[PDB]
């Protein structure tokens, strides 16, 4: 088909939680056939240039049952 | 279908682009043949004054006129202004060994305590083991296997006790072998447990319980069972665990109770050993059969899905009833964490990375491997 590579660079990196809002990585985590708006978080970083806990398995399994099927 | 095709095609460029934003890794290389088996080797080599190390990995080939090979091939992550970080792979994803396997391989795995020692499963009922040190790395263009072991794609070595290896048999049966101290190339089985009506599909050892395993098959059944017990023919439980084929299963690594179990339903199942008739969860979301699922090495709550669908759902189950935005509800539950929409056919199997965390080697039926890291900030927050 056709083999690439990918290495994400540093500037790419930050400017996802730079631009939070406009990416939305929630959203697009589920949508990988959207395509994103890669003009305009580019045109944000760049403009806007100058500027987590899991909780453990006993809680979601204790919650697990205390909202069942 | 002519129009189908396409339609796939235009989606994997859509994907293309949005890797960036979506990914911090996407390694992708087109194998000369298509594998239905992928696992990490749990070595890691990190050579001298390098920003990259050297992992492995454990393929196979599923032809039907050429000669079928057992794979091994290295793969080269990253160590720790300008967009988008594309280049090429290049000498980055390369085969160093190849053995000679009769017929296709449907599925190969590594024995913890040794490594070297790769069992094979066949179409067959029997199952080749193979030590890559002992073969050439350079095949001519005659298999070669160093024990062969009489009796779906189960397989399984047990973590505790060495030389101990279940498999789903043709017969609707689980062999169970004993190669330790073997006097002789071929080996026959110790046990056969006789419990599934339909045939049987996958089947795994217990993680910290040397007697106990699991299994699943066609007629809709999860089967504990218990090696010590004298009655071969009934496991210790058994539950209805879904309304169709349950083609695999995979125990949590950080629980001793907890389970998932995957089916031909759309549907990952959530179990707990100290309760099988209570289902913990459901995960719904994917478009067609589940064929295979696996838990995170590194992270308790996470674990993965694959199947007949082109898409991998990696599910973060302590977001499990968080409260979404109406938008977000569109998209799917909270507990699907991350969609990866790299292949464009069947996923056969996958394997997540024991060393680096988040990464993921995947395999399909369109000919090509992608080793991937979703995006850092998807994750964490």
């Amino acid at each position: 088909r056709q083999a690439f590579y990918l290495h994400t660079t540093k500037l790419t990196r930050i400017a996802r939680r730079l631009c939070r809002e406009i990416l939305r990585p929630w959203h697009a985590a589920r949508h990988p056939y959207l395509p994103i708006n890669s003009a305009a978080i580019k045109a944000e970083c760049t403009a806007r240039l100058p500027e987590a806990v899991r909780k453990p398995l006993e809680a979601v399994l204790r919650y697990l049952e205390t909202h069942p099927r | 279908d002519a129009v189908e095709e396409r339609v796939i095609n235009e989606e994997y460029k859509i994907w293309k682009k949005n890797t960036p934003f979506l990914y911090d890794l996407v390694m992708t290389h087109a194998l000369e043949w298509p594998s239905l088996t992928a696992q990490w080797l749990p070595d890691v080599t990190r050579p001298e004054g390098k920003d990259f190390s050297i992992h492995r990995l454990v393929l196979g080939t599923h032809t039907s006129d050429e000669q079928n090979h057992l794979v091994i091939a290295s793969v080269q992550l990253p160590n720790d202004g300008e967009f988008g970080g594309f280049g090429s792979v290049s000498g980055k994803i390369e085969i160093e060994i190849k053995i000679n396997h009769e017929g296709e391989v449907n599925r190969a795995r590594y024995m913890p305590q040794n490594p070297c020692i790769i069992a094979t499963k066949t179409p067959s009922s029997d199952v080749l083991v193979f030590d890559y040190t002992k073969h050439p790395s350079k095949p001519d263009p005659e298999c070669n296997p160093d024990l062969r072991l009489r009796g779906g794609y189960g397989l399984s070595w047990n973590p505790n006790l060495s030389g101990h290896l279940l498999s789903a048999s043709d017969d609707h049966t689980i062999c169970l072998w004993d190669i330790s101290a073997v006097p002789g190339k071929v080996v026959d089985a110790k046990t056969i447990f006789t419990g599934h009506t339909a045939v049987v599909e996958d089947v795994s050892w217990h993680l910290l319980h040397e007697s106990l395993f699991g299994s699943v098959a066609d007629d809709q059944k999860l089967m504990i069972w218990d090696t010590r017990s004298n009655n071969t023919s009934k496991p210790s439980h058994s539950v209805d665990a879904h309304t169709a084929e349950v083609n695999c299963l995979s125990f949590n690594p950080y629980s001793e109770f907890i389970l998932a179990t995957g089916s031909a339903d759309k549907t990952v199942a959530l179990w707990d050993l100290r309760n099988l008739k209570l289902k913990l969860h459901s995960f719904e979301s994917h478009k067609d059969e589940i064929f295979q699922v696996q838990w995170s090495p590194h992270n308790e709550t996470i674990l993965a899905s694959s199947g007949t669908d082109r898409r991998l759902n990696v599910w973060d189950l302590s977001k499990i009833g968080e409260e979404q935005s109406p938008e977000d509800a569109e998209d799917g539950p909270p507990e699907l964490l991350f969609i990866h929409g790299g292949h464009t056919a069947k996923i056969s199997d996958f394997s997540w990375n024991p060393n680096e965390p988040w990464v993921i080697c995947s395999v399909s039926e369109d000919n090509i491997m992608q080793v991937w890291q979703m995006a850092e900030n998807i994750y964490n927050d």
